[PDB]
């Protein structure tokens, strides 16, 4: 059976199953976690990032792609940085050409559209990454999830990589409570540290090992490491 | 011997294309999505699964509009969806510019035809997995449509594709004889409503959230519009009070 | 998509070899026989027509001797057809060097070209070799009568006697053993003869079956004939060397 | 067969897995970061004695304040080098100033996935990934001294210390014990040639094993045999001593 | 050595696999068509069937108007069948505007017998799977039934028929014609020769026909066009009257 | 025929103090003897505490600054949120003007 | 989408077969009969035309062809494929010869771009050879009247006569019987209906023979005069007539 | 590189205390031949928005079109197109700014002068010129060809600095903009006693007057 | 258009198109390089599988890339060909924009550069070919040997051999040839070339050709009688014990 379909991303399964795709889907989970969630004034990124040995660095896990959008990722870098790329150069033409801040729905929908060529056309691969973006716009607070089949999702909260059921379930248990912390951004990254420390099982996370990135009403999207990270730890 | 399954644009024996087929799959594997053709118009209801609590309630909108009269809804890959209404949106725009008129339906039927059929003649791409349900209001009146991987479509009085395509057409199928004379625009829209309730009785372990549109010459101006608060109510009521 | 039906014709084997142009040299290797000897006063080119008959028109007929030049010729020993676009590029490329340089071009220039073009279809391009070995016969005012052997690989080599394409091992030994370095022409085509004589799988060797060529200076002119021979002068010196 | 940018049902592209096999068959490379410099060391490993030792060039300058060592199919590395160094003067040509390590870094990982046979995104012609990997040593004003590990996957980590190719797990393990944040350069430097006189199957001169460093004052400078000999003869003398 | 039969390239007995293969794919849809020739019309009668009771019946043909003079039928799958109908108007037009005479139907015929071959020799195109019938009153060789399958053959027909049935309604006509000694319908208007095109297709087949189990199609000098269900229930009505 | 280019007027100064620095310019833009506005600013924080003018045609002036606002943004995701030295902004403004030796933009800039 | 098929579909297997130059010669045995016959005064080419319905017009199929007014082309095996081969010979005669020396290319040279032409389905990416052999008949001033083969390979041979397609081993054998270097045009063609009849199981009349002839100089073919260096064109197809009148003294 | 045909003289417009008012005649001249007179050079884009052209007609229609393209495309997987994510004049003048500016840098303009009118989603007043060269200012009062020589001193002896805006009312504004038509009918040779008026205001929405008329005019002082 | 990719990695990690190559050039004819104190010397063995040939004509072993600079190699002639051209034509270029000869390195390096680039470009098979490169930097008497290898990996030999047998006349060189003291003349440097290849060539006197490079664009191809009396003089060497 699947041996004989899983050649290319040209090619359907008798069940109507994309193997390539679903491959790349396994690259994700792989990943190390990350999350998102969001209330009505601010949306948040927490992610806990992955060093190879104790003398190595912790690889970055968040990307700003403009004054009021950013993302996290789990799988393949080197994809997040070539999505992460032409996000950037979608909100800088926005800017430049309608003087206009790019819609944080109309950004899925065009990484969707670019995943989504990769699928139907013989010679190239699908991403192999996953991306939780987080931004704010002319209609608030948003958070979406892409995956590299094309479907972009705009939740309240998620979380992607490996355990990432943990925080998942936290926040499917919490949302009462998280949607309503308005106009309190370090209430809400408490929240969104809680979640992703619900997906843990190794370690602890420590000050050089735990990312956040938050963006909202009055703050543009910001990136803490380290230090500036002690006092939610 | 074997191996007619592995490349597309290769006939079987028998004189068939087994990877439009295996797409067929993806599709049926999909969610439910109808169109029901009224007296002056078109509507188009969908069922959005809830995966879970976090989904944003209304917000991930799966019926797209192309010109400003045409709707589309499909089931299946929501992706491939997405690419055949960018080529939709190319084409549509492309005839305006050079004849002035909006499309005709038929017209835009054929020019989505011809593209998916492109899509089976070549092992170099793969067939599309939607099955898409798509029409609006021209100079001469209303027109549904329904498009296969294949490339194969037909004017409908209703269609139906996906998960719960069987219900759906035996429901399509009782209006059709019960209605001679034809269906309005307000009772086509409460009808789709009840349509996709009792197709997602093939789903039902999910919760779901319904999504409905409609061109109508004299209900919106022959222009594509959402359904929205107190008519999206009526016929969600309309539904859960004849589901019991 | 493509990949498939790719037989990935310029590969090494685990031996390092060219898999097509060893299977290229093979089909060469059931080709009518073709010999030149080079002499101190000329060079002779002779050849087995491979399949004949009757009805077959011989005083029209070309398929192993061919013109490059009005001093460079080439015996053909493979698919004809594959022999006839090198030998066309070839004929261009001596008007090149000419036009360009007001010379004739030299012999060993002609065919490194050639062998050029055949070596890049070994390297890139993915398509089969030329499926085709020449002898070369030649004179320029460098190196005088030059004798040149060109191959499917893109390799050339110069010899003072040689065969190419059936029974090559058996007519190489023969030549070996009966060379001698001050030889006349009038002696080269007495050797030529007698060694396809002896190694024509056909009963024997009429005039009917064979090519013959000489490129003779005259000590009454000081410039260089190509003489391609008539089947009546074929018959003569066949007779005169002893076959009838 | 199969196509050259297709994943694994693990969820890894074939062709950089097998390529990060051919990186284990190559020369040991060490790098050790200080607060002083940071030190670049290789087994030159030549095949023959025949072979002039010193035509074997597996440190090279990409700026004056940048040095790399390779690991793998050296051979693939020249271009990666040409792409570098382009890139730093380029760097410097725009904005008259000198290219952060990283940025270098980053540029030279941005070619890594630049293979297939027409892949759907820009226009990568390149048959196959680098089968090489390549250490970066280097100084800027903004984060100081560092080394960085560049692989054929695309990614690259900050590393105080690191050792690639056929001694790697070995010197690795050795460097985790080994190394601590107020290393002397004289210190990092018998370190580097003390942990590949271990994995090397030769015994270790001035001639199968070549040191560098980076340091703000001096730049980039390749030590010749004769110090280099000089720093083996005091290794030697230390490991005696107990 | 098994993938002579996945693209166009000949088998060991010089056969391509993939051209009787796309032979096979013309029968899917189940429907029969036949054309005629009249004094000065061509007639082309097909089936219409209609399964699902959703489908708008108006929407269901596999006759298409090519140009004002030309009509084309197929016996093949609908898709297919849209693809060979655009090409076949696009090449319609263009004829007309580079050389200044409406594209006669035998010349229009050779062209998508030529598309037709390349996909025959060509490994990246499939070939088509349909069989096109085309018909028109040429202004110099008169009525005409010009027909090319997917191995790029064509050739022109007193008359002629397509379909799984093809052989009952084919071995009929061919009875006729050794009958009448002619070439043609000897019959002055089209709708007696519309007539006489459905009493044979009813005689071959063995089946009757309502005003919706038909499509049919007429050329006449300077025009090509289909009837109504209303214009076929007027044809029904006067063969019943004659049985 | 059809000419690319305009004058909108203005003047602007730009002085250096020891731990400071001005760039001033007058707000009036003109066309031949008519005023089109009496305030249109032609002076721009550019972000990294730089400030730029490009006086002459508004069109290619405010195209150029344009593009060093969106040099200064490129920089910072591309050198990990670097600060812009004047001396870089400098050479970087070089090569945005000499990009168009052949067809100018028709500015006079400070920064 | 863009033809990815870049490399050869022909290719050498270990024994030194071309696979599909040895199918397509299979693909020429299966078709039809036709033949050719040189005499000193004209040529004469030769097909049964194998109507594939009694319904069909085999008068609205053409086995022979007009390549010029002095050359034609008949074949065996897949009509398609020379159908179009006889639309590529026609403007190549034009863009390769006509509009650079204004006259007609001779037969020869016409012969060679059609081989030239199969030559490249052997070779080029993504194609399959030409599944037919052509014989080509023409005269010109300087080598007079000439008969040649054309195999799938791009092989062509001259011929004082030959048959091809499936009867063709017995007819060249019933050729060289029959044939001498003093045969009047007329002969030839009684000699090529007499080898066409052991070939044909059915009907043998004028509606199903296709015959025609390179010969004199048709003034009448011609469509207008004034001008007495232009006599007309050599080629010539037989008319259903003309053909049961030689068959009579058969 | 191209010369206009068919033209449209002035365009004038001002702001006042709560939006913006744009004018312009219905005349399509050739050269000195005024040719056509129903033509409408106020273009409607949105609720929110007027875009006022002088210069070629011919150009004129074609950046009419890219505005009609411009609302269809921004509808286009957008739920909220009749709410927050709705064409603002800003986006729209940007737009229009950037292809005017790379026209010209092809050497090949769109030969036009043009105004952008409209009120900001915050009821912020815009108003704002570009043209063939890409040239582009904001003023509290904006004309095109003549209405620049004429009709700005009348309208700036009303509003001649920001601080007068919120001291300016709807009837003041729209009387200065009538008068300025009637003085241009006087001394443009080019220019029709018929025009079109828009206001867009930031409460009662956008008003479109069509067939208005120069009226009150002095001719009686010839007669001596 | 045809751009597959023919050089991969197997799952070991080797490049079997790259190594197969190799085996290409295992296959092809000996050459060898010896560097003397001032001078170096090319020396390569000629086949006998058919012996009739023009040695007048014969594409010779050893080719000129500029007038001080030589290049020998093992493995496929015609892919030798293309080599060869692309460095003359480099050495050409370098002394059009540098106005100077190229250095023996520059050349080996542009070689190896281009041999390493058909094993990661689509569409192209690797080079079946090792080369020898030797000569003199301009206004340098330090003499140079180099050696590439399909892969394009490159680097500077003593001496060094390629190709059939290679194993066998690498092993007498390793413990023949001194770095403490170089062959000092032209002459010893030959003779130490000749009896390196007579390990394996087998009686050669027109189954051996030398070519001799000295300082200042000093090239000369040894002829049959001046390498016989070397064969003559190494024989007597044997025999005399
Ligand atoms: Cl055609
Ligand atoms: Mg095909």
């Amino acid at each position: 059976f699947r041996n004989n379909y899983d050649g290319d991303t040209v090619t359907f399964s008798p069940t109507g199953r994309l193997f390539q795709v679903e491959y790349a889907l396994e690259a994700i989970k792989q990943g190390s976690v990350t999350v998102g969630l969001r209330s009505n004034t601010h949306a948040v990124l927490v992610a806990l990032k992955r060093n190879a040995d104790e003398l190595s660095s912790y690889q970055k896990k968040i990307i700003k792609c403009d004054e009021h959008m950013g993302l996290s990722l789990a799988g393949l870098a080197p994809d997040a940085r070539v999505l992460s790329n032409y996000l950037r150069q979608q909100c800088n033409y926005s800017s430049l050409v309608f003087n206009r801040k790019l819609a944080v729905e109309r950004a899925g929908h065009l990484l969707c559209d670019k995943a989504q060529k990769n699928t139907q056309s013989y010679g190239g691969r699908p991403y192999g990454v996953g991306l939780l973006i987080i931004g704010y716009d002319k209609s608030g607070a948003h958070l979406l999830e892409f995956q590299p089949s094309g479907n972009v999702t705009e939740l309240y909260g998620t979380a992607i990589g490996a355990r990432s059921q943990g925080a998942k379930t936290y926040l499917e248990r919490t949302l009462d409570t998280f949607i309503k912390i308005d106009g309190n951004p370090d209430e809400l990254i408490k929240a969104g540290v809680e979640a992703i420390s619900q997906s843990l099982r190794d370690e602890s996370l420590t000050v050089d090992n735990l990312s956040i990135a938050i963006v909202g009403k009055d703050t543009p999207f910001t990136i803490y490491d380290g230090e500036a990270v002690a006092k939610y730890i | 011997g074997t191996g007619y399954d592995l490349s597309n644009s290769v006939f079987s024996p028998d004189g068939r294309n087994f990877q439009v087929e295996y797409a067929v799959k993806a599709v049926e594997n999909g969610t439910t999505s109808i169109g029901i053709k009224c007296n002056d118009g078109v509507v188009f209801a969908v069922e959005k699964l809830i995966t879970s609590k976090l989904l944003v309630p209304q917000k991930n909108v799966k019926i797209q509009v192309v010109d400003r009269h045409i709707g589309c809804v499909y089931s299946g890959l929501i992706p491939d969806g997405r690419h055949l209404v960018n080529r939709g949106r190319e084409e549509a725009a492309s005839f305006k510019k050079l004849y002035k008129t909006p499309i005709p339906i038929p017209a835009f039927a054929d020019r989505l035809g011809q593209y998916v059929q492109a899509h089976t003649l070549y092992n170099s791409v793969r067939p599309f997995g939607v099955s898409t349900i798509f029409g609006g209001v021209d100079k001469n009146g209303a027109h549904l449509y329904m498009l296969e991987p294949s490339g194969s479509y037909w004017g409908y009085k209703g269609a139906a594709t996906g998960k719960g395509r069987q219900s759906a057409k035996a429901e399509l199928e009782k209006l059709v004889d019960h209605h001679p004379e034809g269906l309005s625009a307000r009772e086509a829209v409460k009808q789709a409503a009840k349509i996709i309730y009792l197709a997602h009785e093939d789903n039902k372990e999910k919760d779901f959230e319904l999504e409905i549109s409609w061109c109508s010459l004299s209900e919106t101006n022959g222009l594509h519009k959402f359904v929205k608060g107190d008519l999206l109510q009526e016929a969600i009521d309309f539904a859960q009070k004849e589901i019991n | 998509g493509s990949r498939r039906y790719d037989s990935r014709t310029t590969i090494f084997s685990p031996e390092g070899r060219l898999y097509q142009v060893e299977y290229a040299l093979e089909s060469i290797s059931h080709a009518g026989t073709a010999i030149g000897i080079m002499a101190s006063d000329g060079i002779v080119l002779a050849a087995e027509r491979k399949v004949t008959s009757t009805l077959l028109e011989q005083d029209t007929s070309t398929e192993k001797l061919y013109k490059l030049n009005d001093k460079i010729a080439v015996a053909v020993a493979g698919l004809t057809a594959d022999a006839e676009i090198l030998i066309n590029t070839a004929r261009i490329h001596a008007q090149n060097y000419l036009k360009t340089y007001n010379e004739d071009i030299p012999v060993e220039i002609l065919v490194r070209r050639l062998s050029d073009i055949k070596q890049g279809y070994t390297q890139h391009g993915g398509l089969r070799p030329f499926g085709v070995s020449f002898i070369y016969a030649g004179y320029d005012d460098r190196y005088g009568y030059q004798l040149y052997t060109s191959n499917p690989s893109g390799n050339y080599t110069g010899w003072k006697a040689i065969s190419v394409g059936a029974n090559t091992s058996a007519a190489q030994t023969l030549l070996q053993m009966d060379y001698k370095d001050d030889m006349k022409v009038d002696d080269a085509i007495e050797l030529a003869l007698k060694t396809l004589s002896k190694t024509t799988d056909s009963s024997a060797l009429t005039y009917d079956r064979l090519e013959f060529a000489t490129i003779r200076k005259g000590a009454n002119d000081g410039e260089v004939y190509q003489k391609i021979f008539k089947p009546q002068e074929i018959k003569d010196i066949l007779v005169k060397t002893g076959i009838t | 067969d199969r196509g050259v940018s297709t994943f694994s049902p693990e969820g890894r592209l074939f062709q950089v897995e097998y390529s990060l096999e051919a990186i284990k068959l190559g020369s040991t490379a060490i790098g050790i970061a200080t607060k002083e410099g940071v030190v670049l060391g290789v087994e030159k490993r030549a095949t023959s004695p025949l072979l002039e030792s010193d035509s074997i060039e597996k440190i090279v300058e990409i700026d004056r304040h940048i040095g790399c060592a390779m690991s793998g199919l050296t051979a693939d590395a020249r271009s990666m080098i040409e792409h570098a160094r382009t890139a730093a003067v380029t760097h410097n040509l725009y904005y008259d100033e000198d290219i952060n390590v990283e940025s270098l870094t980053q540029s030279v990982c941005d070619l890594a996935l630049r293979f297939g046979e027409g892949a759907s995104g820009e226009e990568r012609l390149m048959s196959r990934p680098f089968g090489v990997a390549l250490l970066i040593a280097g100084h800027d004003a903004d984060d100081g001294y560092q080394l960085f590990h560049a692989e054929p996957s695309g990614t690259f980590y900050r590393y105080n210390a690191k050792a690639i190719g056929s001694g790697s797990e070995g010197a690795q393990a050795e460097l985790l014990n080994e190394w601590h944040s107020s290393l002397t350069l004289k210190e990092a430097e018998l370190l580097v040639l003390k942990i590949l006189k271990q994995v090397m199957e030769e015994k270790l001169d001035e001639n199968n094993a070549q040191l560098s460093c980076i340091t703000k004052q001096d730049g980039f400078k390749i030590y010749d045999n004769e110090k280099t000999a000089e720093l083996i003869k005091e290794l030697k003398e230390k490991e005696a001593a107990e | 050595a098994g993938y002579d039969r996945h693209i166009t390239i000949f088998s060991p007995e010089g056969r391509l696999y993939q051209v009787e293969y796309a032979f096979k794919a013309t029968n899917q849809t189940n429907i029969n068509s036949l054309a005629v020739r009249g004094k000065d019309c061509t007639v082309v009668i097909s089936q219409k069937k209609v399964p699902d009771k959703l489908l708008d019946p108006t929407t269901v043909s596999y006759i298409f108007c090519i140009s004002r003079t030309i009509g084309m039928v197929v016996n093949g799958p609908i898709p297919d069948a849209r693809n060979a109908a655009l090409r076949a108007k696009a090449e319609a037009a263009e004829f007309r505007y580079k050389y200044g005479y409406d594209m006669p139907c035998d010349v229009l015929a050779k062209r998508m017998a030529n598309l037709s071959q390349i996909y025959t020799q060509r490994a990246y195109m499939r070939p088509l799977g349909v069989i096109l019938t085309f018909v028109s009153v040429d202004e110099e060789l008169g009525p005409s039934i010009y027909k090319t399958d997917p191995a790029g053959y064509y050739v022109g027909y007193k008359a002629t028929a397509t379909g799984p049935k093809q052989q009952e309604i084919t071995t009929n006509l061919e009875n006729h014609f050794k009958k009448s000694k002619i070439d043609h319908i000897n019959e002055e208007s089209w709708e007696k020769v519309v007539e006489f095109a459905i009493t044979h297709m009813i005689d071959a087949l063995g089946t009757e026909f309502s005003k919706n189990d038909l499509e049919v199609g007429v050329a006449t000098k300077d025009k090509f066009f289909t009837l109504s269900a209303e214009n076929i229930e007027e044809r029904l009505v006067a063969i019943a009257e004659q049985d | 025929q059809f000419n690319p280019y305009g004058d909108n007027g203005g003047t602007i100064l730009g002085i250096a103090g020891e731990d400071f620095a001005v760039l001033a310019g007058d707000t009036r833009n003109i066309t031949d003897y008519s005023i089109n506005s009496r305030y249109e600013p032609k002076v721009f924080d550019c972000g990294d505490n730089i400030v730029m003018s490009a006086n002459g045609f508004a069109a290619d002036g405010d195209a150029l600054v344009k593009r060093f606002k969106n040099s200064v943004k490129w920089y910072h995701f591309d050198h990990n949120d670097k600060k812009l030295s004047i001396n870089s902004a400098a050479r970087n403004i070089q090569h945005l003007l000499y990009g168009k030796r052949f067809f100018p933009y028709y500015v006079h800039t400070i920064i | 989408m863009t033809d990815r098929y870049s490399f050869s579909l022909t290719t050498f297997s270990p024994s030194g077969k071309l696979g599909q130059i040895d199918y397509a010669l299979t693909a020429v045995k299966q078709g039809v009969t036709s033949l050719g016959i040189k005499a000193t005064n004209g040529v004469v080419i030769a097909t049964e035309k194998k109507s594939s319905s009694p319904l069909a017009m085999s008068e609205t199929l053409s086995k022979v062809s007009l390549l010029t007014p002095d050359i034609g082309a008949v074949y065996s095996g897949m009509g398609p494929d020379y159908r179009v081969l006889v639309d590529k010979s026609r403007k190549v005669a034009h863009t390769s010869y006509k509009r650079i020396y204004g006259e007609y290319p001779p037969t020869k040279l016409l012969v060679s771009e059609v081989a030239k032409i199969m030559q490249e389905a052997t070779q080029s990416g993504g194609v399959r050879p030409f599944g037919v052999s052509l014989l080509i008949a023409g005269h010109d001033e300087f080598n007079g009247f000439s008969l040649y083969q054309v195999d799938p390979s791009g092989s062509y041979f001259p011929w004082k006569a030959t048959a091809i397609g499936k009867g063709s081993v017995a007819a060249k054998t019933f050729l060289e019987k029959r044939w001498n270097d003093e045969l009047e045009l007329e002969d030839a063609i009684h000699i090529a209906l007499l080898t066409l009849k052991e070939s044909v199981e059915g009907e043998f009349n004028g509606d199903t023979i296709e015959l025609a002839i390179i010969g004199d100089e048709n003034p009448d073919l011609l469509g207008y005069t004034g001008i007495p260096t232009d006599k007309g064109p050599r080629f010539r197809k037989l008319t259903s007539q003309e053909i049961n009148d030689r068959l009579e003294a058969l | 590189t191209q010369q206009p045909i068919v033209t449209g003289t002035s365009v004038i417009s001002m702001k006042y205390d709560n939006g913006v008012i744009i004018a312009a005649d219905n005349l399509g001249s050739y050269g000195s031949l005024l040719r056509f007179n129903g033509v409408e050079r106020l273009i409607p884009v949105g609720d929110n928005t007027v875009v006022g052209i002088s210069g070629d007609i011919s150009d004129m229609q074609h950046i009419e079109r890219l505005l009609k393209d411009l609302v269809t495309e921004n509808a286009y997987d957008n739920p909220l197109a009749d709410a927050e994510e709705a064409l603002e004049p800003s986006y729209i003048f940007e737009y229009l700014a950037t292809v005017m500016y790379q026209r010209r840098s092809k050497m090949n303009p769109l030969w036009n002068a043009i105004i952008v009118a409209g009120v900001q989603s915050n009821g912020d007043q815009f108003l704002r010129y570009v043209n063939l060269l890409g040239v582009t200012y904001s003023s509290p009062t904006l004309a095109t060809g003549f209405g620049a020589h004429m009709a700005n001193p009348l309208l700036r002896k009303v509003v001649d600095r920001e601080s007068d805006i919120p001291k300016t009312t709807v009837q003041v504004a729209e009387e200065a903009i009538v008068n300025a038509m009637r003085v241009l009918y006087y001394r443009d040779a080019r220019s029709s006693r018929n025009f079109s008026l828009a206001i867009i205001d930031k409460n009662t929405g956008l008003t479109f007057k069509k067939n208005l008329q120069v009226e009150n005019m002095k001719w009686d002082f010839a007669k001596d | 258009g045809y751009d597959r990719a023919l050089s991969i990695f197997s799952p070991d990690g080797h490049i079997f198109q790259v190594e197969y190559a190799l085996e290409a050039v295992k296959r092809g004819t000996c050459a060898v390089g010896v560097k003397g104190k001032n001078c170096v010397v090319l020396g390569c063995e000629r086949r006998s599988t058919l012996k009739l040939q023009d040695t007048r004509i014969t594409p010779s072993k050893v080719s000129k890339i500029d007038s001080h600079v030589v290049l020998s190699f093992s493995g496929l002639n015609a892919d030798s060909r293309i080599l060869i051209e692309k460095a003359r034509v480099e050495a050409q270029s370098h002394r059009l924009t540098l106005e100077d000869p190229v250095t023996v390195e520059y050349l080996t390096r542009y070689v190896a550069g281009v041999q390493q680039r058909y094993t990661q470009s689509g569409g192209v098979r690797p080079f079946g070919v090792s080369t020898l490169i030797a000569g003199f930097d301009p206004r340098d008497d330090e003499p140079k040997l180099y050696q590439t290898e399909p892969s394009g990996i490159y680097s500077s030999w003593s001496a060094q051999t390629i190709g059939r047998n290679s194993k066998t006349v690498r092993e007498f060189l390793e413990k023949n040839y001194d770095r403490k003291e170089p062959p000092a003349t032209v002459e010893e440097c030959v003779k130490l070339t000749v009896r390196s290849l007579l390990e394996v060539v087998q009686t050669g006197a027109k189954n051996i050709e030398i070519t001799v490079v000295k300082p200042d664009s000093d090239i000369v191809a040894l002829s049959s009688e001046e390498i016989n009396q070397y064969v003559t003089q190494i024989e007597q060497e044997k025999q005399e014990q």
